[PDB]
């Protein structure tokens, strides 16, 4: 859980009201609390579990109440299930609970291990939102289409027998949002996000990319509605990595059904990506930002300097006007440099003049060569 | 910050979350049985 | 003279206790139980005492 967003952000009684408000219900709550049986179950129950418990491993399933665990001294056991530990919940490489003294299945714990993979689930998408973005309107409805409605709404695909897009490449220069429009998407439909960085599954071991790859697919389908992001697909997509290729493509066309998970992903160098990853059966969905335009750009001004504190005499036209110049990014470096050259010479209130050699300095350092 | 630090005694009020376990649904388990096998079988170890 | 004597006898008393593991939890589970990882064995779930 978390808190409200308070959506008044200059200095107003509108945004104290809205935080009072939030005390006040915070207060109750340690009211409440402040405020202040089933023992034949425990007793059972929680006594047959004698205490302590050991954990083990789960290996097989012999009978209805039979089974093998190993243990952390990698011995064998072949022990008996008590009646109330839920059977489908029971697989090989389950963490499972042990009496002490017999060893007897008392249990399923809730799993705490590949470590790796639990660091990437991430989920800690509420940081964007569709807001964030502006302008990027046929790249939104295109995403929507693709990958938020089958999961928001799928009960228009299956009304009309179709079976959903499974696949989507984001491409374009970057800078341009590609990776805030995946975490945008990943932050409307609160479907479990997965994001990966490129080069990242490559690895020195053989098998690590494509068992990378297939856990990283196994992980995200037992979280069932879920999101993956590939970003900067290129440094796979452009023998061993050619194999973690072949990996991807089959966890993405191949056998069994995939189900629920949708799979983004973003590159900087489209023209150079081999035609077999980008498959026509799954990858029907390819979405290209372009440079923003006049009123892209003036979109993104707005919001980024919009938590900004502005003079009067600031013409937002002559920043956005000459031609495509530059992206998103490049928008979010002016506003941040043209707020640290009003810090220098004492401006809390950044003013025109700041901006015009903000970006007159990107574009300085923006590229580079001889005449 | 008296969001935060209210946000942090309620947490610390409300106590940690029962992280649980398995225990199916509970008409469905036990009897005597389970304990009475419990203490009469045996855990057999696993040998080539 | 009796201060020392009697310090000697309960030191000698407690030094039957034995030497009670080293142990880290990764997770408590809720009033006792909670989930510690001992040395040289795997985790265990392990019931807290008075304190
Ligand atoms: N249309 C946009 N609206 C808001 N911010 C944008 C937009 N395009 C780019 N940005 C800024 O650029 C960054 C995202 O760059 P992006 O193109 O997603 O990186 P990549 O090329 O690695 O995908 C964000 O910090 C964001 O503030």
């Amino acid at each position: 859980s978390k808190l409200p967003l308070v959506t008044p952000h200059t200095q107003c009684r509108l945004k104290l009201l809205k935080l009072e408000r939030i005390k006040d219900y915070l207060l109750m709550e340690e009211e409440f609390i402040r405020n202040q049986k089933q023992e034949e179950e425990r007793s059972k129950v929680d006594d047959l579990r004698g205490t302590p418990m050991s954990v083990g491993t789960l290996e097989e399933i012999i009978d209805d109440n039979h089974a093998i665990v190993s243990t952390s001294v990698g011995s064998e056991h072949y022990v008996s299930i008590l009646s109330f530990v839920d059977k489908d919940l029971l697989e090989p490489g389950c963490s499972v609970l042990l009496n002490h003294k017999v060893h007897a299945v008392i249990g399923v714990l809730m799993d705490d291990t590949d470590p790796l993979v639990t660091v990437m689930k991430v989920e800690k998408a509420p940081q964007e939102t569709y807001a964030d973005i502006g302008g990027l309107d046929n790249q939104i409805q295109e995403i929507k289409e693709s990958v938020e409605l089958p999961l928001t709404h799928p009960e228009y695909y299956e009304e009309m027998g179709i079976k959903p897009p499974k696949g989507v490449i984001l491409y374009g220069p970057p800078g341009t949002g590609k990776t805030l429009l995946a975490k945008a998407v990943a932050n409307q439909t609160s479907a479990t996000f997965l994001r990966v960085v490129g080069s990242e599954l490559i690895q020195k071991y053989l098998g690590d990319g494509p068992k990378l790859v297939r856990e990283l697919f196994r992980v995200a389908e037992e979280h069932a509605p879920s999101i993956v992001f590939i970003d900067e697909i290129d440094a796979i997509g452009t023998r061993e990595i050619q194999r973690t290729m072949l990996e991807l493509l089959n966890q993405l066309d191949g056998f069994d059904s995939r189900g629920d998970v949708k799979v983004i992903m973003a590159t900087n160098r489209i023209e150079t990506l081999d035609p077999a990853l980008i498959r026509p059966g799954r990858i029907d969905r390819k979405i290209e930002f372009p440079l923003p335009d006049e009123k892209t750009k003036k979109r993104i001004f707005q919001i980024h300097t919009s938590r900004m504190t502005l003079a009067d005499d600031v013409t937002l036209d002559d920043l956005i006007m000459a031609k495509d110049d530059l992206s998103g990014a490049d928008i979010k470096a002016i506003c941040t440099e043209a707020g640290l050259m009003a810090l220098r010479e004492r401006r809390m209130k950044v003013t025109n003049e700041d901006f015009k050699k903000s970006k007159e300095n990107v574009l300085y350092k923006k590229q580079e060569g001889t005449p | 910050d008296d969001i935060q630090q209210l946000l942090k005694k309620i947490n610390e009020l409300t106590g940690i979350k029962e992280s649980d376990t398995g225990l199916a649904p509970p008409a469905l388990w036990d009897l005597a049985a389970d304990k009475q096998t419990l203490q009469s079988e045996q855990p057999l170890q696993v040998a080539r | 003279l009796n201060a020392k004597v009697r310090l000697l006898r309960e030191e000698l008393q407690l030094l039957q206790e034995q030497g009670s593991y080293v142990g880290e939890v990764v997770r408590a589970m809720d009033k006792k139980k909670v989930l510690v990882k001992v040395h040289p064995e795997g985790k265990f779930v392990v019931d807290v005492d008075k304190n």
